[PDB]
């Protein structure tokens, strides 16, 4: 009757029921096996277990642990029977065919779902913003994508992929905080820095001008108190860390910044739809939550685009769960009813039916 | 939220088909997942350039690695390799971004897996299974003649791939690979039915075994 929606990210799992405005469960995507627990229960016993990320840069790389993530999602987080709910899942652009088949095989043979479907994460974000055509900047914990879309179709030749994302920004913030005598190295210390990054970091409109104001400013430096009661302070690192997204050389990468990969992706599309892409820049993902990233993107793209082009960045406040919200909307529509891969279809075709039904 | 659900409701039933969007020229084939003959044409060749790169890299750095083409590489790094290849960027397979040799072999095995049609073509699958079921004294002849009937991209790519795998087996003392373990790897991927696995592995074994006479 009611369908499940599950967005499996490199860092967080967002799952819930179709028709809801927000995911019911948001837990970390980790599995711990003894030297088996998952999610938050695995981090509590991080000494008894060796923790593994089953998703790396948006790609499932450990199917044994990934199967445990879904089992927990169904019975422990949502507390439902998978054999009673159609399940909508998400995937990265250009996901390897074998991965799409293994996901379909597991959902049907292991969890016995009556129906399933897999959609592209960036497409579900575009849908949530009331659009079916545009270019999506999807930036999460493990990977960043620039996905131009036409009529729900991701344009594969123009999709840009960057290994830089939220987790890499946390690692860079750990590095530049050594300039203040802070030594964050271990995994438990990295979660402190990610919290500081989420709370105090922001994107500067003009990075070089923001650097000249840092010493003169009276409001740049903020305080943060660690779990043990010690108080640390952070200054210009608040925007030098998310500056890596625009100047990836800050971490030794040769790639271009997300503003250039957006422009490079638009130029690889047909000239007839570039104007529609320039005017529908949708941002989704936790790493797009930095204050000011929308204005900075608006400025950087205008400097690259022709002077005559109209440019609009769409950064909704709920864009941390845009992928899931779009999936919740999609799986609840009546006109979506005939698009599911039913259980009766899978038992005849097998996993390879995913390539014809999910597009 | 009400206006977006209504428009999505109608968009799902009026959304254009995938072929219509490809008629407009908005969806273009890349290196992975694209037709083999179209890819070789666009590159003015008969062997995909990425296929030749992997083979030359593996024959120079991985011929002694134990369990090559059997040990799996990291899927996320391979996915990064797919984008680097699909964009025709400056690429050196010996750089440290690609980690180890198994990423290269894994990307090579994936290229053939992602092909829309198998390397041995769909319309010749039945003939290949029937040729391997024949009496053993007539098998090699039947397999060779079916290969000579394939299009030139499939013929050329088959020879470069099999001659490479032959040298891999000839160093089996160092890499512990044999005709059977290699055929178990490439059997299901090189031969698919449009719609058995034991005959597919047998076809690759025979070609690797009588490489000289089959490609004469
Ligand atoms: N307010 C914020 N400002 C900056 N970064 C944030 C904020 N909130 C969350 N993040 C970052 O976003 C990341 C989580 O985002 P999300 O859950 O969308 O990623 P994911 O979907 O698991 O990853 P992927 O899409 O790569 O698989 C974390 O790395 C976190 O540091
Ligand atoms: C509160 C919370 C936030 C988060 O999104 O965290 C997710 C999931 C997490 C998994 C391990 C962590 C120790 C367990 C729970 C953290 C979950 O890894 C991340 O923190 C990674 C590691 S550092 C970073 O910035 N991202 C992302
Ligand atoms: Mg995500």
């Amino acid at each position: 009757t009611t369908a499940l929606v599950c967005d499996n990210g490199s860092g967080l799992v967002k799952a819930g029921f179709a028709g809801d405005d927000a995911p019911r469960a948001v837990f970390p995507s980790i599995v711990g096996r003894p030297r088996s627990y998952v999610g938050d229960e695995a981090q509590s016993k991080r000494g008894i277990l060796t923790l593994k990320y089953p998703i790396e840069h948006g790609i499932i790389t450990n199917w044994d642990d990934m199967e445990k993530i879904w089992h927990h999602t169904f019975y422990n987080e949502l507390r439902v029977a998978p054999e009673e709910h159609p399940t909508l899942l998400t995937e990265a652009p250009l996901n390897p065919k074998a991965n799409r088949e293994k996901m379909t095989q597991i959902m049907f043979e292991t969890f016995n779902v009556p129906a399933m479907y897999v959609a592209i994460q960036a497409v579900l974000s575009l849908y949530a913003s009331g659009r079916t055509t545009g270019i999506v900047l999807d930036s999460g914990d493990g990977v960043t994508h620039n996905v131009p879309i036409y009529e729900g179709y991701a344009l594969p030749h123009a999709i840009m992929r960057l290994d830089l994302a939220g987790r890499d920004l946390t690692d860079y913030l750990m590095k530049i905080l050594t300039e203040r005598g802070y030594s964050f190295v271990t995994t438990a210390e990295r979660e402190i820095v990610r919290d500081i990054k989420e709370k105090l970091c922001y994107v500067a409109l003009d990075f070089e001008n923001e650097m000249a104001t840092a010493a003169s400013s009276s409001s740049l430096e903020k305080s943060y108190e660690l779990p043990d009661g010690q108080v640390i302070t952070i200054g210009n690192e608040r925007f030098r860390c998310p500056e890596t997204l625009f100047q990836p050389s800050f971490i030794g990468m040769e790639s271009a910044g997300i503003h250039e990969t957006t422009y490079n992706s638009i130029m690889k599309c047909d000239i007839d739809i570039r104007k529609d892409l320039y005017a529908n820049n949708v941002m989704s993902g936790g790493t797009t939550m930095y204050p000011g990233i929308a204005d900075r993107m608006q400025k950087e793209i205008t400097a690259l685009a022709p002077s005559t082009m109209k440019i609009k960045i769409i950064a909704p406040p709920e864009r941390k769960y845009s992928v899931w919200i779009g999936g919740s909307i999609l799986a609840s529509l009546s006109t979506f009813q005939q698009m599911w891969i039913t259980k009766q279809e899978y038992d005849e075709a097998g996993p390879s039916i995913v390539h014809r039904k999910c597009f | 939220q009400k206006k977006t659900k209504k428009n999505l409701k109608k968009f799902l039933t009026r959304r254009p088909t995938l072929q219509a969007v490809r008629e407009k020229g908005y969806i273009k084939d890349q290196v992975f997942g694209s037709n083999l003959a179209n890819l070789c044409q666009r590159e003015n060749g008969t062997v995909p350039k990425f296929v030749k790169l992997c083979i030359e890299h593996v024959e120079e750095h991985g011929l002694d690695v134990d369990g090559i083409y059997r040990v799996s590489g990291n899927l996320a790094v391979i996915q990064k390799l797919r984008f680097a290849v699909n964009h025709d960027e400056k690429l050196d397979l010996n750089d440290s971004k690609w980690e180890d040799i198994h990423v290269i072999t894994g990307a090579l095995k994936m290229f053939f897996r992602e092909l829309p049609e198998p390397l041995f073509t769909f319309n010749h699958f039945n003939d290949f299974v029937n040729a391997i079921k024949q009496e053993p004294r007539q098998r090699v002849t039947a397999v060779k003649d079916l290969i000579r009937q394939l299009p030139k991209p499939n013929q050329d790519t088959m020879q470069i791939l099999f001659r490479h795998l032959k040298r891999v087996i000839e160093n089996g003392e160092k890499n512990r690979m044999t005709y059977q373990s290699i055929a178990i790897v490439f059997g299901p991927t090189l031969l698919k039915p449009e719609r058995h696995t034991v005959y597919q592995n047998q076809i690759v074994e025979l070609i690797l075994l009588e490489l000289s006479t089959v490609f004469g």
